[PDB]
């Protein structure tokens, strides 16, 4: 009974966890009432990873939504699978973060912390043996930001011997709401660099990207790139809701995938990704050849601008075991310039039979790759750029900031840039 | 695409097998320590054989065969062809030869002096050569005593061997020589004998009354081009092939080098690598091996082939590159990796 | 190739065949290097506390 | 009649353990409800197969083993699986968070506060035993809990059980078999701790296995299942001599005087065979020498190596079936003259032999199919240093870097403990080049 508590928190966080549990809740059998109507026990094994039990046999998420203003949860509890979340679990505040990581940080999000810890003890007073923590939530705005990475610090000081993992949606000029988004991603990324001990890196230009090019959408919106994000949610949590020969709970697979503790910032890939010719089969060579092709992955880094560190692949349905070791092995050994070659047998690969709705397989992808460098030199480039003429730093100083944290969250993040570098070399 | 690593920077022949594995656009050069790789171009001294074949999904392949050192060692060689009843004491093509450790230091000292003593009271030529591994330091001598102690002024294993007196002299000249062949032996153990050998000749006159001057002995290459004064006088480096060679037996002895050289060159080759097979195959092995051998012989002038040693990593004739680097892909590396004639070499059939 | 010690019984036997002839810590140390790592993990967990606390 | 406890650490030893008794149970007609009809003597007795099963008053018969893993999802196949009346809750001890591949997990943090828990429950058996000869520890070498728990259990045992011997089956880690990046720290870290806590110790490297199971039995992906009958066979083949009447290595003590002339070179490389899928329609019953032949062949070593090219220090040959010293004798003489056999000249060149008649068992419906004879040797080969190297060498590369040292640090572990486990590795590897090389 290793379980998993969820934290969504800020719009994106809220929306795009909102839909990961309609997704996984469909792939366990709960309807959106919470009543079990699934057709195999494989659906129920590992089940209480994600729900808790209640009377009469009802399944409710392990699942706590924190927001600074009450309009995402608002649509939550009234979306498709609203009515399944505990109504106890809606932790929100009326004054919103206005975009601002010091809001949901320092001031407004301070005020609502301790209900949230609240929640938060309560969920984990009931685990029979707590796995860890997930957090779903953007570096660009102001609660998801600012609170989230609050959240974080708060829930490692009472949890300090817990693994703590997020998906993090990292901003992108091309797909912003306001021009402070590298200030809050930035001030972001340096809490994430110490207190977690994963994080999925999704990056809104790759999933615009893959929207536009891949899946032919002329007009992307948000709820086509949160599609995208449930998928790969669904992908990587895949080998923690089905049973198998895996055996590994969150710390097991930390440690495997984290050399370096800074260096834990993953690129998710998925596959399939289909336009509407939808129907084909897809053979477990075209599988590997697109999960690992760089329109697939979900960071927008290229990763043959850099070298793997670690990498695992997990196949879901019924296919030939032999034909995936044989595709995997076909991969590395015919690549092999961009995996280090000092760590030996750093590609990780599972099989699960149980595949996506909708899907007759699929294949979801977890890079450790240095080539996530480009993505925090992308942000330390558009916060210097701003930062050095000191623009829209009032937002920041008037909710009590100095400059001098400023600087500091700027030197880390170079600094984790050039960590990078050195073991790409 | 098949992968390769190269950890002999040295190896003049591999140094064109991985020149012309890259010109077919199909084979990739990877770091000397990446262990995905398909070829293992190895390093001569203490290859890490023990890390072959475990790596997932790959078929590894070395161009050395584990074990093939007891061949291509002096003192290897002579424990070898005496302990080996394949081969047997009584071997009739390999000098009688005796292993000796330096007295600072089983040994074969009494032993040697025993045959030695029947020679000198029979009458019979009693020339002798000291040599060793550690040689670039070789000793021809008559005199037993400046033999054993030739060997404890050193530190390392020597073998003492009767000296061929009556080596076979080309003419013009009145001059030695040594016949090397390269034979290749591929992961299932065929015995591939190239078709082009070398003499590498003596460009001095053979002077069976002084051994003090080692020139007209020693038929190496560097040692002719070095303080031999007529080098280059009678063919291009002191080496000449064998369609030359086989019209001067035909115009001098009226005999062919396949029936009077060949015959004898190909039966040794067979004997000293099937001796072996057993030991080192790589047929059940988890990897595979080949190698290239450098076989050196002597010829006296009743036309008998003696073996001289066996070198696991010769080099080749300058002429000769080309061709039989081609040939090590073909057989050797391309066989076990096919890509997407008049076979320049000599498959010695035998049983496995 | 000799045999020696041929041992019978109903449910087998055993023998020998000769080709050639030839040629702690204390319960205490134990427990002070338990307790040695497990006050290495108070003194980190201390300056993770401290550092959160700041 | 002296007793043998067996303990099964982690979830490699537990799966495996899980195997064997099933094997031993069909071996001496031992129902899964623990009852035994030849068992004349009820509730009592001290036969051959008493050394690894007690009896209640109820006709009973009991393994005497301890099942330990960190982690309840393991054992718990266990307590409602086939055989789960034949052990008692007592035996079966679960904690509730695994040690997450980290060996200072296993033998710090976690092992730490249940090492107690553990010992008591051994002495339990124990003080059932009016002879205890000491104890059979199966692990793998890569697991948090096989590598990390296990080696503070061997420094207990050593205190609490001075005079009693200890045998290791340890699970060498592969990549074909699933594995992890860390398990090269972890194997050479409890290799050090252990080193002078275990008498005798049998490898078993998963990919050797897993290619045995590929090539003979003709299966695409082995799973543990496959794995673990395969790996029970050769544990049936190495323990029978205890559970059954015979004259060859009939204590546990034997095994160090007949397989390990020096103490820290005390790892025995073990070949069996026949191994023959039971989905062909009939094979051609193997010849004693045949199987002896394939003893010297590496395709069906528990370690991939090549004796070729090592020294011999002993020499096992363990048939089961229908064999006669006639024929053995026969055939070792016969690969003598063929084989690549290196004794070191400190050695006997020789040759114990034990034959029991009764043939080996295969469990219904497995893989492997009923042969009339098979062999299990046993020989102690410098060739097995290969192993140690290879598995050095995977260490080096990730040590150079650092990488995820700060795991173990984070659990207690000081950072010397590696250096230190490494250059008793490289002091391990030295030893055997001194045995072997010239
Ligand atoms: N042959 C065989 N190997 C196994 C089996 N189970 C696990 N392994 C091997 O053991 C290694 C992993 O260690 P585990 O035994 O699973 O881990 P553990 O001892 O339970 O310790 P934890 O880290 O706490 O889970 C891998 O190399 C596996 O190949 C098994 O049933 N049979
Ligand atoms: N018993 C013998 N009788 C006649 N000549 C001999 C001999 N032993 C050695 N030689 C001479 O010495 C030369 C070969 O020396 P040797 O091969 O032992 O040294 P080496 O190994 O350093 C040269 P390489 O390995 O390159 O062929 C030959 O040219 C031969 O003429
Ligand atoms: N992928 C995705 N990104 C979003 C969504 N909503 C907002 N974002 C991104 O998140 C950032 C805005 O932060 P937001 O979550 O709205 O701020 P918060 O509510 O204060 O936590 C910008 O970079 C947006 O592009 C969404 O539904 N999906
Ligand atoms: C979250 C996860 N991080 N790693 C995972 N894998 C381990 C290796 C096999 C595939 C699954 S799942
Ligand atoms: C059990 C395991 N859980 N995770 C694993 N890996 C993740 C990918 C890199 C290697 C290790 S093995
Ligand atoms: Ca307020
Ligand atoms: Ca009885
Ligand atoms: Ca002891
Ligand atoms: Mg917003
Ligand atoms: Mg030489
Ligand atoms: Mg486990």
């Amino acid at each position: 009974m290793r379980e998993i508590v969820h934290i969504q928190a800020g719009q994106c966080g809220n929306q795009i966890g909102a839909k990961f549990w309609e997704v996984i809740s469909d792939e366990h059998g709960i309807d959106p009432t919470g009543s079990y109507h699934g057709d195999s026990d494989l659906q129920l094994e590992r089940i209480n990873v994600y729900y808790n039990e209640a009377t009469g046999n009802k399944y409710v998420p392990r699942a706590i939504l924190v927001d600074l203003e009450p309009g995402t949860m608002d649509s939550v509890r009234s979306g498709p699978f609203g009515q399944i979340f505990r109504p106890d679990n809606f932790v929100f505040g009326q004054s919103g973060a206005g975009n601002n990581w010091a809001k949901g940080h320092y001031t407004e999000g301070a005020e609502l912390v301790d209900s949230v810890l609240d929640v938060v003890r309560k969920e984990s007073e009931s685990c029979d043996c707590l796995q860890g923590f997930q957090l779903t939530h953007s570096l660009g705005g102001g609660t998801g930001s600012g609170m989230g990475t609050l959240l974080i610090s708060k829930i490692r000081e009472e949890y300090p011997d817990r693994i703590m993992n997020t998906f993090s949606v990292m901003p992108s000029p091309k797909v912003s709401d306001t021009v402070v988004e590298p200030y809050n991603a930035t001030l972001s990324v340096h809490q994430l660099v110490e207190n977690t001990d994963e994080t999925y890196c999704i990056d809104n230009e790759a999933l615009y990207d893959i929207c536009f090019r891949t899946l032919k959408l002329t007009t992307p919106t948000y709820g086509d790139l949160n599609h995208l994000v449930s998928a790969t949610m669904s992908g990587v949590t895949t080998c923690l809701r089905f049973p198998g020969q895996l055996n590994a709970d969150l710390r097991k697979l930390a440690v495997n995938m984290v050399p370096f503790p800074r260096l834990h910032f993953f690129m998710p890939g998925f596959a399939p990704l289909t336009s509407r010719q939808q129907y084909r089969a897809l053979t477990v060579p075209e599988l590997t050849q697109q999960m690992f092709d760089s329109k697939n992955m979900m960071a927008a880094c290229d990763p043959r601008h850099g070298r793997y560190l670690t990498v695992a692949a997990i196949f879901r349905g019924r296919m030939s075991m032999k034909e995936v070791d044989e595709q995997m092995l076909n991969v590395q050994n015919k690549n092999s310039s961009y995996f280090v070659e000092w760590i030996p047998n750093n590609v990780k690969t599972a099989v699960c039979d149980i595949p996506p709705r909708g899907l007759k397989m699929s294949a979801t992808f977890i890079g450790n790759s240095t080539a996530i460098q480009e993505l925090f030199k992308r942000i330390s480039e558009q916060f210097t750029a701003m930062f050095r003429r000191k623009a829209f730093l009032h937002w920041y100083t008037g909710e009590g900031m100095d400059e001098m944290e400023f600087t500091e969250a700027e030197s880390n993040m170079n600094d984790l840039v050039s960590e990078y570098q050195q073991y790409q070399d | 695409m098949y992968t390769f690593v190269v950890r002999d920077e040295n190896s003049s022949v591999y140094a064109e097998v991985s020149r012309l594995l890259l010109a077919t656009g199909q084979w990739k050069r990877l770091r000397k320590d990446n262990p995905r790789f398909n070829l293992m171009l190895g390093e001569r001294n203490r290859l890490p054989f023990g890390r072959l074949g475990h790596e997932p999904g790959l078929v590894q392949l070395v161009n050395y065969y584990r074990g093939a050192d007891k061949l291509c060692r002096k003192a290897s060689l002579v424990k070898l062809i005496k302990t080996s009843p394949e081969l047997s004491e009584s071997c009739t093509w390999f000098p009688e030869s005796y292993v000796i450790y330096p007295t600072n230091l089983t040994d074969e000292r009494e032993v040697f002096l025993a045959a030695y003593n029947r020679r000198r009271e029979g009458r019979e030529g009693n020339v002798w050569i000291a040599k060793s591994s550690a040689g670039a330091g070789i000793l021809i001598s008559s005199e037993a005593s400046e033999l054993l102690d030739f060997i404890d002024e050193q530190g390392q294993v020597h073998v003492i061997q009767k000296y061929l007196e009556k080596p076979l002299l080309l003419e013009p000249g009145h001059r030695k020589f040594d016949i090397r062949s390269w034979v290749l032996v591929d992961h299932l153990y065929n015995i591939y004998l190239y078709r082009e050998g070398v003499l590498r000749t003596s460009s001095e006159p053979y002077n069976s009354a002084n051994f003090q001057d080692k020139t007209c002995h020693l038929t190496n290459h560097c040692i002719q081009k070095e303080y031999s004064k007529n080098y280059g006088r009678y063919e291009e480096g002191n080496e000449m092939f064998f369609e030359e060679f086989n019209q001067y037996l035909m115009d001098a002895l009226n005999t062919t080098l396949e029936n009077s050289i060949l015959l004898q060159i190909k039966h040794i080759i067979r004997s000293c690598l099937m001796c072996i097979e057993p030991a080192i195959s790589t047929k059940h092995l988890h990897y595979q091996s080949f190698q290239l051998f450098g076989f050196d012989f002597m010829v006296d002038e009743e036309l008998k082939v003696w073996l001289i040693e066996v070198n696991g990593a010769p080099a080749c004739a300058q002429k000769l590159y080309a061709e039989l680097c081609q040939g090590i892909v073909d057989v050797a590396i391309s066989s076990v990796f096919p890509l997407a004639p008049t076979s320049i070499f000599i498959k010695l059939h035998h049983h496995h | 190739m000799e045999v020696i010690e041929l041992n019978k019984c109903t449910s087998g036997q055993s023998f020998e065949v000769i080709l050639k002839p030839p040629s702690d810590p204390s319960l205490e140390e134990i427990q002070k290097k338990l307790e040695a790592a497990e006050e290495r993990r108070k003194y980190q967990e201390a300056e993770l506390l401290k550092h959160l606390a700041e | 009649m002296r007793e043998c406890i067996s303990i099964h650490v982690g979830q490699a030893g537990v799966q495996i353990g899980n195997a064997c008794w099933e094997l031993y149970c069909l071996e001496h007609g031992i129902q899964p409800d623990g009852q035994m009809p030849s068992d004349k003597t009820i509730g009592g007795g001290d036969d051959s197969f008493n050394t690894f099963f007690s009896e209640t008053g109820a006709g009973k018969h009991v393994p005497r083993a301890v099942f330990v893993d960190l982690e309840p999802t393991v054992i718990d196949e266990v307590r409602t699986g086939t055989y789960r009346q034949l052990f008692h809750p007592e035996q079966l001890i679960t904690g509730k968070e695994d040690a997450a591949n980290n060996y200072a997990r296993g033998h710090y943090t976690i092992g730490k506060e249940i090492i107690d828990l553990v010992l008591d429950r051994i002495r339990k058996l124990a003080d059932q035993c009016t002879g205890l000869q000491g104890f059979l520890v199966f692990h793998s070498f890569g697991g948090g809990t096989g590598s990390g728990f296990t080696s503070l259990l061997m420094e207990r045992l050593s205190v609490d059980y001075g005079k009693k011997s200890k045998l290791e089956f340890s699970i060498y880690p592969a990549p074909q078999v699933s594995t992890a990046v860390v398990e090269p720290y972890n194997s050479i870290l409890t290799t050090h701790t252990t080193l002078e806590h275990s008498d005798c110790a049998f490898m078993v490297d998963n990919e050797a296995i897993y290619d045995i199971c590929r090539r003979n039995l003709d299966i695409e992906r082995p799973t543990y299942t496959n794995l673990n009958r395969l790996i029970s066979q050769i544990v049936s083949s190495i323990t029978a001599s205890l559970r059954f009447d015979g004259a060859l290595n009939v204590d546990l003590t034997e095994f160090q005087t007949n397989l390990v002339p020096y103490p820290r070179i005390h790892f025995p490389l073990a070949t069996y065979a026949p191994v023959i899928s039971a989905e062909k329609a009939y094979h051609e019953q193997l010849s004693v020498a045949e199987i002896t032949n394939a003893c010297f062949e590496p395709a069906n070593q528990m370690v991939k190596c090549d004796p070729r090219h090592g020294k011999y220090m002993a020499c096992c040959l363990l048939y089961r079936g229908d064999v006669v010293p006639k024929d053995v004798n026969a055939a070792i003489a016969t690969i003598k003259t063929k084989r690549s056999i290196q004794f070191v000249d400190w050695c006997p060149t020789g040759f114990k032999v034990g034959i029991n008649y009764q043939p080996p068992t295969v469990v219904p419906g497995g893989d492997l199919a009923k042969v009339q004879r098979a062999v299990c040797m046993l020989s102690n080969t410098t060739a097995i240093a290969e192993a140690w190297a290879r598995l050095d060498h995977k260490f080096d590369l990730m040590y150079a870097k650092r990488a995820f040292v700060h795991w173990y640090v984070g659990e207690g572990m000081e950072e010397g403990e590696f250096s230190e486990a490494r250059e008793d590795m490289a002091a391990l590897e030295k030893d055997y080049e001194e045995v072997g090389v010239d």
